[PDB]
């Protein structure tokens, strides 16, 4: 597949590390009353491994040589989860803190003591303040275009 | 006429101060105009001198203060029973202390982090723990976890009431400055009321609770089997059929009939066999005289009557031909400066806590203590740590005296005036002890390393070449060893294992304790000693001998305690200050501790610990290679550090994995601290320049200007951070180590 | 200047053990010398590459006498796999028995270095072929240092 | 082996020596 | 010169506020003064000093 | 006006230090500051350790110039007392420094020429290329 | 009782609500949706 | 009961002997005369000089060039045979 690198639905690697994994966990498990909590607690773990490496397979991830799922980030359709999309929700979350942050300095900016109410939050502004982020990029972009973003 | 003197709402209890940073000084409390508003509030905030000039409120101050000390402490044993009770497998520990490893800590399950819960034994699950509670809970008779439960909320009860006696002499009924300066008094309730009545009532405690509960546990009977505590006060016979001297109740106490109470108040010396402690015999033999003697140690000074010694009169006796008019003028110090206190306490309290480090490992205290390696090597490790950063701070206050309470002309003493008229001499006699004794045990670490690199290991300083034996320190081994028959007759064994002779004993097949023999390798680490420390205290005695003035800076003190410097000129004054001599002694203290407990941790692995076959065979941790490895720098590199950070840096996987963590967190802080410590604020402060530009441009620079830190600031996150790296990475070092290999 | 360093009265008045120090290290920062100018200061910029040069010549000289000298070039360029090239002979009077047999490696008859500068496999490729060559090559570039 | 037993102690102790107090007069002058 | 509480532009090169903006507080008008233009801002320099003189070439009076 | 004279007057109460003159003062400079105490009375001594200073005329000899100036601003400052000082060579020559011209240079004093004093701002200064090659640094202008 | 909420308006104890707040949301995406490498 | 004279620099500097004794010669005549007359050539700094650098430089020279296997184990040189490199290299 891409790079050379093998599905890890298809990869032997990727199976052989969740046996070796699972096997491990039964091999600390077997010296526990099964019905104890230490007991129930390994095998959640077993129960959470198995899933995690079943949801890595259904993923359609693509494994190394090594057995472990390796990324692909050139912008390939196929793998737009593995750093678009959550690339796409972080600069929106980014953008929300940063635009918030930036409203709250200046709205206090005009004031008489501006660092008080940078050491002491101004709590009921912080939540007035809070909500604008959720567009940002609308309000951000027409800032851009009026000229109300630098100086 | 010693009585008890207070004021009644000196201050008004208000939430109004809290909403105000920086009210206790008129500089802060202003509020920020750049950052560096920000550090100076944490900086100054116990520093009660410069807040009043006023010694009373000060007093008050640092009394409600320790209040609140004590109250975080009684919060914190509180947390450690609680967790012994709810989060742990101590009875399980119990029924078997030498094939279960202590844990009292348990993770929750996300991230993974549930592979930390290792298998510890007890049919527990979680992280074995080195703080060594268990064998102290044994100790004291505890074998349910109710009691533990009882004894943390009786530890959070403490705590609150410690909490409220803070709020309550410092805002209801404060205490005037003469009670305060009532030490004669202080002393005799200290030496009597606390030490005394305290090891008294403890050997109460050990009498009536620990030795036979920890008879029964020896004996080998099931911990819930055992009669409780309670018993053995209700039903005397228990206590008599243990130890008969109890059938004569109290009687041959009054008639003097002592010898009648030899059965549980013995003097036998070294260590139980069947438990690798000291015999709690000893120990309640031990408190029960140490509590006659503070009792009639604190009735030595005068107070309301006659009688008792004035300390100033025995301070004003004493003067001699080389020193004038001796220690007269010194009770007024001592009387009226916080600071000249607090260093002779933390000196002396670091003292003791290293003292306490070397007797605890030396001589057992607790069951099934001396076999539980990780607890014995983190004990010492972490004590010595504390004595060593006490005794650095006793410096920094003595230092801290020096500048801002020293005044000859109000409080004149002989002694530090003519310490002070000859301290050139006293400083350049310390560098040359320094240089030399630093030849004379590196020289020869690096002598060993030629040699042995030149194919010339019959030119090297070892027991198998040119020997250097520790014949002072080996004769008093023989004389400790052979105490026993001659000069202490009463006493069965010797007061250690240790020592030159003796026997060997073990505990389920683990080595508790040994001779330890000293040769060449002991010398040079011990000679490495005594250069260490003797650096650490140039560079401090330095430090406060010179923090008024110096030939260089004539009006030093002027310049406060902390200060960077005086400028690039005279050559450059770069730390003159004393708190920059604190700042240096840290990193020295920090190198002696190091190689203190690398010393400890290799001669214990080496030719202490290990397991010990049938018939007496005893295979160490490391095998006896101290004696050859430790004598070149190229030994410890790679028989000591290379050879035992396998187990840390291969712990991935396991439940010691957070120690692989930990050691490489440790080594980025480490080198983290560099950045700081390297370099100096004009660069950052001009980084920062351009960074506060990018600020403006889209409307974004904040109102509190963005600083750098000042140059002392710098210093100080630069040692802190080096500190905390250096430090954790060693820990993770020795428990990773020490908990896989034993 | 009167003394040390002769290029500066500044540091030469210097009562202090600066004066050397300083005196070293600001010995080739020529504008900052004393009655310096454009000329001097281009002249003996030029002879001071002058200089480099004649270093550079004399230190490969020396690597090429030394491996022709006390190497094993020939051995080597009759089999290149399996033999360490020599840098250069040790003679240490510090060295023990143990030192002087354990640092006699490829064919020496002593104490060798082991080169890993690779000035063999350079050589060799370029064309020299027996000591003699390196012999040569080595006087002249030494007569080249001279020049 | 011949010639490194005269070269060495030369470069190696008399030249630093010869070197030293040459600088040493030089510099204290 | 300019009016008191003027909003003029820092000119001189070396000033912590160059090329930024302060408030004319007093003009001296004795002609031997060098810098007559007393000028107080918004934020403190690296000494701690909010307020500043000046010559008449080195402000620029704007909005 | 003419400087202050002299005289060997009587030196404070010491029992003395490892603080004090060395070679210098016998080879190169040492220095000497006089002040007029109201009474007996204890001061800290710029070399370390405390002193006695009597009454009337005292006589001090020291190291250095900061040395007298640092003991100096503490005998003004603390004891409301006027110093002076001079500065000695080994030939036996004594230059008088301080104050000056009878007047502390922190208040104004008729007479004094001024030295070293550029009349412009200091960003007017010249960049070095403008003085490369010759004697003169951009401050010297 | 409004310098009280002044107090924990505060910067150190705005920071730790916020990010205790912060901590305890990630922690329990983390126990509904746990390992993911993807989204 | 002062400590300041200009005219005597000497005093009022400590610029004293502290040990030195202004004693005659103590020492034997003979010896003298003898040490006077056979440690003379070496009373001249720059000719000590040249004669302790260019003899000291000779002698090191003479004893290193004929210095026996028996004191250096360098000039002895290797009495083991050579041991084979790591990748089967001479
Ligand atoms: C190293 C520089 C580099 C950069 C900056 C990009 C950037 C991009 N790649 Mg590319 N990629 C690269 C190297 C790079 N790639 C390499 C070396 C390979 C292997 C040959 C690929 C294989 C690859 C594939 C198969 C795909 C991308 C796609 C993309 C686009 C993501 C989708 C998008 O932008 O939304 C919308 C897209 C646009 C608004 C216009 C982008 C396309 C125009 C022609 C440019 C983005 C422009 C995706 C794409 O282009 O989707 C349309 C896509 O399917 N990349
Ligand atoms: C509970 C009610 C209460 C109230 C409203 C006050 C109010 C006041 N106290 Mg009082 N006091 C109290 C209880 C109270 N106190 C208690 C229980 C004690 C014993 C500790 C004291 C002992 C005391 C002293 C010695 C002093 C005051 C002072 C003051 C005044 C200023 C203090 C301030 O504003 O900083 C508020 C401080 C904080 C918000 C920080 C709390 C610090 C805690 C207690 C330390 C432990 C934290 C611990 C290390 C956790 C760290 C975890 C980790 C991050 C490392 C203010 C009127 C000062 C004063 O009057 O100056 C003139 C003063 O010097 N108090
Ligand atoms: C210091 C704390 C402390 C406390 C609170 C106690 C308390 C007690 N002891 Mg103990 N005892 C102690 C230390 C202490 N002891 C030490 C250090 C020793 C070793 C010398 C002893 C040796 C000892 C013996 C031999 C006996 C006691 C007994 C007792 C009980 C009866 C005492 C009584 O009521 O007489 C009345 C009180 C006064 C006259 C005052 C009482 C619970 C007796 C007991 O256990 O009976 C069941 C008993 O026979 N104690
Ligand atoms: C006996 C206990 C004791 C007491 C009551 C004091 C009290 C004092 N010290 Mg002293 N000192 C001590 C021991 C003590 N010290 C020790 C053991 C040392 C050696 C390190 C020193 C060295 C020292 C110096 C160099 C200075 C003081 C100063 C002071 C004064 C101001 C303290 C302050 O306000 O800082 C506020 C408290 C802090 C800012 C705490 C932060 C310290 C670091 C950052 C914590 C370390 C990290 C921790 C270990 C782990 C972090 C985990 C996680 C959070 C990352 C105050 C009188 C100062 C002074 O000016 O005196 C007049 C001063 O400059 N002390
Ligand atoms: C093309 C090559 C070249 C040339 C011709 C120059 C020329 C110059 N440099 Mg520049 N420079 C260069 C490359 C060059 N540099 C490089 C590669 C660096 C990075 C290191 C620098 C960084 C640099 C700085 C920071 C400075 C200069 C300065 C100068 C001027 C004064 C030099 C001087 O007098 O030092 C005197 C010579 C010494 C002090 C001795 C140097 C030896 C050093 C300290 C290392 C010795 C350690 C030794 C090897 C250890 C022994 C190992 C053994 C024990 C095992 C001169 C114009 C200076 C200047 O005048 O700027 C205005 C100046 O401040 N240079
Ligand atoms: C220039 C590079 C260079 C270097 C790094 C070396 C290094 C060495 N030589 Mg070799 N040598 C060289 C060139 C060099 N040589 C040349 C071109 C010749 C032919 C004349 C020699 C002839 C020679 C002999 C006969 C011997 C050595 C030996 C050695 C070894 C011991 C040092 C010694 O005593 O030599 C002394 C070197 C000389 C007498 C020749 C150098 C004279 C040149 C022309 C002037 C060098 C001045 C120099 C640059 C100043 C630097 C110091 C200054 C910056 C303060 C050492 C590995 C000894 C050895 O091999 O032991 C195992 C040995 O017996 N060399
Ligand atoms: C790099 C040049 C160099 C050379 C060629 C040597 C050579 C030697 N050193 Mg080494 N040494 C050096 C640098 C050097 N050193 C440095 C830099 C250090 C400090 C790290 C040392 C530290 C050192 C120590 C501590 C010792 C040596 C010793 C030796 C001798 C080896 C032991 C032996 O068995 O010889 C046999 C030696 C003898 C039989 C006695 C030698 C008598 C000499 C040759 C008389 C010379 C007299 C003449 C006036 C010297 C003036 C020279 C001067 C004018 C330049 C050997 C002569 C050992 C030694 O000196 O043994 C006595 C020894 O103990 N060295
Ligand atoms: C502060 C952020 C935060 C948020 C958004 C949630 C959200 C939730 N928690 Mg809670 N939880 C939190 C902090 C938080 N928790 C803290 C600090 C604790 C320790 C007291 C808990 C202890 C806890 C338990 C024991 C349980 C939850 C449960 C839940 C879920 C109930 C529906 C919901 C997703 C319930 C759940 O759905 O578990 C599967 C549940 O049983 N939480
Ligand atoms: C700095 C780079 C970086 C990046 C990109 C990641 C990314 C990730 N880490 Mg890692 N981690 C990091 C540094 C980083 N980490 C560091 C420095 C440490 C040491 C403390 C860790 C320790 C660590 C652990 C122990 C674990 C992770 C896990 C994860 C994954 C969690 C997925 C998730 O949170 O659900 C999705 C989260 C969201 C959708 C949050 C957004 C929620 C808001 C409310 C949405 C709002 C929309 C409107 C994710 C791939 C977990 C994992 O499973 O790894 C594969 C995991 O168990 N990290
Ligand atoms: C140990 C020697 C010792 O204790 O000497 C004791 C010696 C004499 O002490 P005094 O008898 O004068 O002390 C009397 C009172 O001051 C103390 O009770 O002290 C010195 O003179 C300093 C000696 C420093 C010697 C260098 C170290």
């Amino acid at each position: 597949d891409i790079s050379g690198l093998t599905p890890c639905k298809e990869s032997k690697q990727f199976a052989k590390r969740e046996k070796q994994a699972l096997k491990k966990l039964q091999a600390s498990l077997k010296l526990y009353a099964d019905d104890s909590a230490p007991a129930l607690a390994i095998k959640a773990t077993m129960e959470k491994t198995k899933k995690r490496f079943d949801n890595y397979g259904k993923y359609g991830l693509l494994c190394g040589s090594d057995g472990l799922p390796h990324l692909i980030v050139s912008g390939d359709q196929r793998h737009w989860g593995e750093f678009i999309t959550p690339g796409i929700l972080f600069l929106y979350i980014a953008g929300w803190i940063g635009w918030v942050g930036r409203s709250y300095l200046i709205a206090i900016r005009d004031e008489k003591k501006p660092t008080q109410k940078e050491i002491i939050i101004d709590v009921p502004l912080a939540s007035r303040l809070l909500f604008r982020g959720f567009s940002w990029p609308v309000a951000a972009y027409r800032e851009l275009l009026n000229g109300e973003l630098v100086d | 006429e010693v009585k008890i003197l207070v004021d009644r709402d000196p201050i008004k209890t208000s939430f109004e101060q809290w909403a105000k940073p920086g009210h206790f000084s008129r500089t802060i409390a202003k509020g920020p105009d750049t950052t560096t508003w920000i550090w100076n509030l944490h900086a100054d905030a116990h520093d009660f001198d410069s807040h009043t000039s006023d010694l009373e409120e000060i007093s008050r101050k640092v009394f409600s203060a320790h209040f609140g000390q004590l109250s975080i402490i009684f919060l914190w044993l509180s947390g450690m029973y609680f967790h012994g009770a709810r989060f742990s497998n101590y009875e399980a520990w119990l029924n078997d202390p030498t094939h279960i490893k202590p844990s009292a800590q348990v993770v929750w399950p996300i991230v993974g982090q549930e592979i930390l819960n290792g298998d510890v034994g007890g049919g527990f699950r979680g992280i074995q723990i080195t703080s060594g509670f268990f064998q102290i809970w044994r100790a004291s008779g505890i074998t349910s976890e109710l009691q533990l439960y009882c004894t943390a909320i009786g530890a959070l009860v403490f705590a609150g009431l410690m909490l409220f006696a803070g709020w309550f002499h410092y805002h209801k009924a404060a205490p005037k400055l003469a009670w305060f300066q009532d030490v004669e008094s202080m002393l005799n309730h200290h030496l009597a009321g606390l030490l005394g009545l305290g090891s008294l009532s403890w050997a109460g405690h050990q009498v009536h609770v620990s030795l036979p509960i920890n008879q029964f546990l020896n004996a080998g009977v099931d911990p819930k089997e055992i009669p409780l505590p309670h018993e053995f006060i209700l039903n005397r016979d228990l206590l008599a059929q243990l130890y008969p001297s109890f059938a004569e109740g109290a009687t041959p106490f009054f008639t003097l009939n002592w010898s009648k109470y030899a059965d549980f108040l013995t003097f036998r010396g070294g260590l139980d066999p069947l438990t690798g402690g000291l015999w709690l015999t000893d120990i309640a033999h031990h408190h029960l005289a140490i509590a006659i003697l503070f009792l009639i140690a604190g009735h030595m000074y005068r107070t309301n009557w006659g009688i008792g010694h004035g300390i100033k009169d025995i301070l004003e006796a004493h003067k001699g031909p080389f020193t004038g008019q001796g220690h007269k003028g010194l009770y007024e110090i001592l009387t009226t400066s916080w600071h000249a206190q607090l260093s002779i306490n933390l000196a002396m309290l670091g003292s003791l806590t290293i003292v306490v480090a070397q007797h605890m490992y030396s001589m057992p205290p607790y069951p099934y203590l001396a076999t539980d390696y990780a607890t014995q090597l983190s004990l010492f490790t972490h004590h010595m740590w504390i004595g060593g950063f006490l005794i650095v701070g006793a410096a920094a206050h003595a230092a801290i005296f020096m500048v801002r309470d020293y005044d000859p002309t109000t409080r004149y003493n002989d002694l530090l005036d003519r310490v002070l008229r000859h301290r050139d001499a006293i400083i350049s006699h310390l560098n040359w002890v320094c240089i030399f004794l630093g030849f004379h045990s590196f020289g020869l670490y690096i002598h060993n390393d030629t040699m042995s690199a030149l194919g010339r290991p019959q030119d090297m300083f070892s027991d198998t070449a040119i020997q250097l034996q520790p014949v002072f320190a080996q004769w008093i081994q023989n004389t400790h060893a052979l105490a026993p028959g001659t000069t202490a007759p009463g006493a069965t064994a010797s007061t250690s294992l240790t020592w030159g002779g003796g026997d060997l004993v073990a505990v389920g097949g683990k080595v508790a304790l040994l001779p330890i023999p000293l040769g060449t390798a002991d010398f040079l680490v011990h000679h490495i000693h005594a250069f260490t420390i003797h650096v650490t205290v140039l560079i401090l005695l330095k430090g406060v001998l010179f923090a008024r003035s110096s030939r260089l800076i004539p009006d030093k003190a002027n310049l406060g305690f902390r200060f960077p410097c005086d400028g690039p000129g005279r050559g450059g004054t770069c730390q003159v200050s004393a708190w920059d001599h604190v700042f240096l002694g840290l990193f020295w203290m920090y190198n002696s501790i190091s190689v203190v407990i690398f010393h400890f941790s290799w001669k214990m692995q080496s030719d202490v610990w290990g397991t010990i076959n049938d018939q007496g065979v005893v295979t160490h941790i490391t095998a006896g290679n101290f004696a050859q490895s430790s004598i070149t720098i190229n030994g410890w590199l790679r028989d000591f550090l290379w050879a035992q950070a396998s187990q840390v840096i291969q712990s991935y996987g396991s439940s010691l994995s957070a120690y692989g963590l930990f050691f490489l967190g440790a080594h980025f802080v480490w080198a983290f601290s560099l950045m700081f410590l390297f370099s100096g604020r004009g660069y950052w402060q001009e980084l920062i320049e351009s960074i506060v530009w990018a600020h403006n441009k889209l409307k974004v620079a904040p109102a509190t200007q963005p600083r750098a830190l000042s140059i002392v600031q710098g210093r100080a996150v630069g040692v802190t951070h080096y500190l905390l790296g250096g430090i954790a990475t060693t820990w993770a070092f020795f428990l990773a180590r020490i908990i896989a290999v034993g | 200047a009167l003394r040390f360093p002769r290029f500066s009265q500044g540091i030469a008045q210097d009562p202090t053990t600066r004066r050397i120090w300083f005196g070293i290290a600001t010995a080739h920062d020529f504008e900052s010398h004393d009655d310096i100018t454009e000329g001097r200061l281009y002249q003996n910029i030029f002879a001071s590459h002058f200089g480099q040069l004649a270093i550079i010549f004399l230190w490969t000289s020396g690597n090429l006498f030394h491996v022709a000298w006390q190497g094993n070039f020939e051995a080597w360029v009759q089999d290149p796999f399996h033999v360490r090239p020599i840098a250069h002979a040790i003679w240490d009077p510090h060295f023990g028995q143990p030192a002087v047999e354990a640092f006699t490696r490829g064919g020496a008859l002593g104490p060798v270095n082991n080169a890993y500068s690779g000035v063999y496999q350079w050589w060799y490729t370029i064309g020299l072929r027996t000591n003699e060559d390196l012999y040569t090559g080595a006087i002249f570039l030494l007569f080249l240092s001279f020049i | 082996i011949n010639l490194p037993s005269l070269f060495v102690p030369l470069v190696g102790l008399l030249f630093p020596a010869v070197a030293m107090a040459s600088l040493f007069l030089h510099v204290e002058k | 010169g300019p009016k008191r509480g003027a909003k003029v532009k820092i000119l001189r090169k070396e000033s912590y506020w160059y090329k930024g903006t302060g408030s004319v507080v007093a003009v001296d008008q004795d002609p031997n003064t060098r810098y007559p233009v007393v000028v107080r801002f918004n934020k403190v320099n690296y000494a701690n000093v909010s307020t500043n003189n000046y010559a008449l070439d080195e402000i620029q009076e704007v909005e | 006006t003419p400087p202050e004279l002299d005289p060997n007057t009587p030196s404070p109460i010491f029992g003395g230090s490892t603080g004090g003159l060395l070679r210098k003062a016998q080879v190169e400079e040492f220095y000497v500051i006089t002040w007029d105490s109201p009474k007996e009375q204890i001061f800290e001594m710029p070399t370390g350790g405390a002193a006695i200073m009597r009454e009337g005329p005292n006589l001090l000899k020291l190291a250095r110039k900061e040395q007298c100036l640092a003991l100096g601003t503490r005998l003004r400052s603390k004891y409301k007392i006027k110093y002076q000082f001079y500065r000695v060579f080994p030939n036996g020559e004594v230059q008088y420094l301080h104050p000056k011209d009878g007047v502390y240079p922190e208040k104004v004093n008729a007479g004094r020429q001024g030295v070293g004093q550029n009349f412009r701002s200091i960003g007017k200064n010249v960049s070095p290329i403008e003085v490369k090659f010759t004697g003169k640094q951009p401050y010297d202008l | 009782m409004r310098d009280l909420k002044t107090y924990l308006s505060v910067a150190p104890v705005v920071s730790t609500l916020w990010f205790g707040a912060l901590a305890g949301l990630l922690i329990e995406i983390n126990r509904f949706f746990p390992d993911a490498l993807i989204f | 009961s002062v400590y300041f004279d200009l005219e005597d620099l000497g005093n009022t500097t400590g610029q004293w002997d502290s040990y030195g004794s202004d004693a005659p010669s103590p020492y034997n005549p003979l010896q003298s005369k003898l040490f006077e007359t056979f440690a003379a050539p070496f009373t001249k700094r720059g000719l000590l000089l040249k004669f302790l650098i260019l003899g000291g430089g000779s002698t090191l020279a003479y004893l290193s060039a004929t210095a026996s296997g028996d004191i250096l184990p360098i000039t002895r040189g290797p009495q083991q045979p050579p041991k084979l490199g790591p990748r089967g290299k001479i």
